[PDB]
């Protein structure tokens, strides 16, 4: 479902 | 104060207790006031600086998100006031974490290594006000978060092998910046390829993190296309 | 104030919003502002309240358990410096409670299940506060949460039904209290076996919350035998 | 692991 950030 | 009284050890040690202990917003407090002290951080406390915030933000948005949904759906004031309240706690954080990179941080950064860490952190907490602006402001959010990760980009590129962790995760979040505050989803997707395979291709001088951060580009290239 | 400006049926709607964005510090003030408008609270509204306010200790006593590990293993002054923060905020958490029980709530509260629900309250809050107690009132705070528990379950068992799932919840905390706070496994192990039996036997007149906290009961007696 | 309470 969500998008990966870091 | 509250944390100039403290030693500068102690709250690296109080900062690491709390991270043990998921008390992320003491966390963050320890290590504003190690901050404080004037000295430059080592690679081991700039982690600990950015998870601490990383993760007090990251409750400020998931409950911002949940808020905003049940709004936008539900369209009396209750739901868009207390929307309001978390929206004003999550900018003064964001603010907070800004006017360290401004006051201590970015300034005295030398390396490459801390230099680039602090303006991918400029980068996030600016996209983190994109993601609630609304206002006049809004442009000029954007074009801060972007003109901070462009820097960081640049710097990364000149000084920095493409497998190092922080080359990839300011990649990974810029690609993010792209592709849903900037409404560029085709260079979100030639940024997170691009840097995925310039990675591969260096993989023979490393490990876990670089790796890691690889994934979390497959993974959104997997959603994005 | 803080909440005194705001309308009472705004604060148990915040308090609803809160809960759904796991705001629970949030959800906890909007509740505690809603007990101090002076009127009694609804089932809905007391059972909102108590789940604020556990979860608030609960993240803090989960906190204290890992700092208080830490420092029994490490036996510089900084663990216990942290542990002591952690335990000073949770006591006044605890306090706040005590005080809204006190103050509102167990005084005007005249049905059955008000009564009881309030007074098991004042229990898991003194047991809170005598997890962490070490002092000379450490045995003044057990009597404290016995006492409220006992009052609780003489009022229950005149008044509710066995299955009732304030009874049964208030008897799987109370047996709790037995086996690690007053040094009585054997009475914990009673109470949580003849609770879950008569329980059993007036399945007859229901539901998912009863055969939730029999589960509960059940894993204990497990874990006790 | 822990004991359960409600
Ligand atoms: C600097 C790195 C990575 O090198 C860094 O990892 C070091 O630090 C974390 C946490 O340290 C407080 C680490 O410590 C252990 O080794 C790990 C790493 O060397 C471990 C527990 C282990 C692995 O389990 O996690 C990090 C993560 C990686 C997991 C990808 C996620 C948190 C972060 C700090 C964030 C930052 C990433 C890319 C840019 C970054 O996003 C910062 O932008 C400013
Ligand atoms: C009053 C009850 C139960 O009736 C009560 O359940 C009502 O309230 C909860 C939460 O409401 C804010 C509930 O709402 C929905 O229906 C459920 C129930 O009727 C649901 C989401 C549903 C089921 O998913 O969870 C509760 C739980 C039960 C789950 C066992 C755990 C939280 C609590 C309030 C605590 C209290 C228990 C026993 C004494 C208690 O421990 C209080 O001591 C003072
Ligand atoms: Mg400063
Ligand atoms: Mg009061």
């Amino acid at each position: 479902k969500r998008r990966k950030s870091v | 104060g509250a944390m100039g009284s403290m030693e500068r050890a102690s709250l690296i040690q109080k900062a690491k207790l709390a991270e043990q202990a998921e008390r992320y917003e003491d966390m963050a407090a320890f290590m504003k006031g190690a901050v404080e002290k004037g000295e430059e951080l080592s690679v081991e406390e700039r982690n600990l600086l950015s998870v601490a915030y990383k993760n007090v933000v990251g409750g400020q948005r998931a409950a911002w998100r949940v808020l905003s949904s049940i709004e936008q759906k539900s369209n009396g004031p209750e739901v868009r006031e207390y929307r309001e309240k978390v929206e004003t706690e999550l900018q003064g954080v964001c603010d907070t974490v800004l006017g360290l990179l401004d006051s201590h941080l970015i300034k005295e950064a030398g390396d490459a290594e801390s230099r680039v860490f602090y303006l991918k952190m400029k980068g996030d907490y600016y996209r983190y006000l994109a993601e609630v602006a609304t206002g006049d402001d809004k442009k000029r959010i954007i074009d801060s978060a972007r003109s901070a990760y462009q820097e960081a980009m640049d710097i990364s590129k000149k000084e920095m092998p493409p497998t190092h962790p922080i080359r990839l995760g300011l990649a990974l979040n810029f690609s993010v910046f792209h592709y849903e505050i900037a409404n560029s989803p085709e260079e979100a997707i030639s940024l997170a390829k691009t840097t995925f395979d310039e990675a591969m291709a260096d993989l023979h001088t490393l490990y876990k993190d670089s790796t890691l951060i690889m994934q979390l580009l497959r993974d959104n290239l997997t959603l994005w296309t």
